[PDB]
């Protein structure tokens, strides 16, 4: 299937610079124009600027002027995007995504792919990676048939933390709750999910915490509470 | 640059509407604009190109009008899976802009919340901080109150709470709201409970345990 692939999340400090990764897969690269768009949550979607990986031409917003550049490497299918004297405002998802090539002077800037997004958190604070805890199912968590158990993932700096089920197998009935900001100025959330109560002492529940700006990769088995 | 507005900022609909949206470029742009639904978490997905060109796989019960400055995104039957925000997009010139989205939230029947609760894990008591965590799972609509007892004293500015964005097939919510105290407080008292009012309960919901069963 045509898809977009990025790089991870990263933190930076503010002045430093950051370039985030675009792999294109099932179509080639250099047969479209690629796209940079950001956008920080609780405001709409900006494009930063376009690419031709075939011809090495770039168009960039005046907002960006001599702050981003726009690469390639067509051997490995790949789209770069570096963005430079990085402030606290440059705080967003970044996302690459793919529009036709036109010929000059034709209308047609409309991203028909895009990549999942990057978070990119620009922050003098220090990185901190999440402890996990169980959220154990007892005889306090059922409602009638179901039962809930699910994982803690607590203290840490900066977003994103995701979490899968069962390496990705298990998805029906999870919540991940989005992040609380606490006092101590790391953040925290839950990720829950509902089961038979009947499947307790029968199937495995682990939960897959990552935080890649600390290479933080956590597996936990959460099984009955202790009494 | 062209500023493109979209209207109405928000909107509450229930699934089967007629919903129409509408978004204003700042000078003419022809039919020169996208349209896209930006679910959580997730990148936005182009639903119409050239102001009313279907992109292929998108579902007939969307459609786009207008030119010029004026532009309609209509949703002739409104699904659960049609939440989340809608974006205009202009590509007749530079910065090929976006509106600032028309977030959708999807209207149903009343569900009360399931409750659950979890008491802190040993683990982390070992570290010296206990976090005793409340659920409220699958409900509608999403005003709901949470009020920790410990020992049946009222708690204040000790809790957080977080809620979900609505789900894509059932269209509820779900809630968690965490209790953190110190271990040498935690230790102090023995009844740990959640309290949930809800419109869809008769009366409040109580979900409580004794530090240690
Ligand atoms: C071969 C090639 O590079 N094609 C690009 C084209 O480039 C032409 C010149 O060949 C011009 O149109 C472009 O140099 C204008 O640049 P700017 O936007 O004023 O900074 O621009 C289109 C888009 O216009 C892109 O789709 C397309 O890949
Ligand atoms: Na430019
Ligand atoms: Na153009």
């Amino acid at each position: 299937e045509v898809q977009l692939v990025q790089s991870g999340a990263e933190v930076k400090k503010p002045g430093a610079s950051v370039k985030v990764s675009c792999e294109a897969s099932g179509y080639t690269l250099t047969s479209y124009d690629i796209n940079w768009v950001r956008q920080a949550t609780g405001q709409g979607p900006e494009w930063m600027g376009w690419m031709n990986a075939n011809s090495g031409n770039t168009g960039y917003a005046q907002k960006f002027q001599g702050r981003v550049t726009l690469t390639g490497d067509t051997s490995i299918s790949t789209a770069y995007m570096e963005l430079s004297s990085l402030r606290s405002e440059d705080t967003a998802v970044y996302y690459c995504a793919r529009s036709s090539i036109l010929v000059r002077g034709a209308l047609g800037r409309y991203f028909d792919l895009w990549g999942r997004g990057t978070l990119v958190t620009v922050s003098s604070a220090s990185t901190k990676g999440p402890s996990v805890f169980p959220l154990a199912p007892s005889s306090k968590s059922t409602s009638g048939g179901t039962a809930a158990l699910g994982c803690l993932v607590k203290d840490y700096f900066p977003e994103p933390v995701t979490v899968s089920w069962n390496s990705g197998a298990l998805t029906s009935g999870v919540h991940t709750f989005p992040a609380v900001l606490q006092s101590s100025g790391l953040y925290s959330l839950s990720s829950v999910v509902t089961v038979p109560s009947s499947s307790l002492g029968t199937q495995t529940y682990i939960c897959n915490v990552n935080h890649k700006p600390s290479n933080t990769k956590v597996d936990k088995k959460v099984e009955p509470k202790s009494c | 640059d062209i500023v493109m507005t979209q209207s109405p900022s928000i909107l509450s609909a229930s699934v089967g509407d007629r919903v129409t949206i509408t978004c204003r470029a700042s000078q003419t742009i022809s039919g020169w604009l996208a349209w896209y639904q930006q679910k959580p978490a997730e990148a936005p997905k182009l639903l119409i190109y050239k102001a009313s060109t279907l992109e292929s796989g998108v579902p007939s019960r969307f459609s786009g009008s207008g030119s010029g400055t004026e532009f309609t995104l209509t949703i002739s039957s409104l699904q659960p899976d049609d939440f989340g925000i809608y974006y205009c997009q202009q590509y007749k010139s530079y910065s090929f802009n976006f509106g600032q989205g028309t977030k959708v939230e999807i209207k149903r029947t009343v569900a009360a919340p399931s409750v659950f609760i979890f008491p802190p894990s040993d683990e982390q008591l070992k570290s010296g901080t206990a976090s005793v965590v409340c659920l409220l799972n699958n409900f509608y609509p999403r005003e709901a109150k949470v009020q920790w007892k410990v020992d049946n004293a009222l708690q204040s500015g000790n809790s957080q709470e977080s809620v979900t964005e609505q789900d894509s097939k059932d269209s509820t919510y779900s809630l968690s709201s965490t209790l953190t105290l110190s271990k040498a407080d935690y230790e102090k008292h023995k009844v740990y409970a959640c309290e949930v009012t809800h419109q869809g309960l008769s009366s409040p919901v109580t979900k409580s345990f004794n530090r240690g069963e």
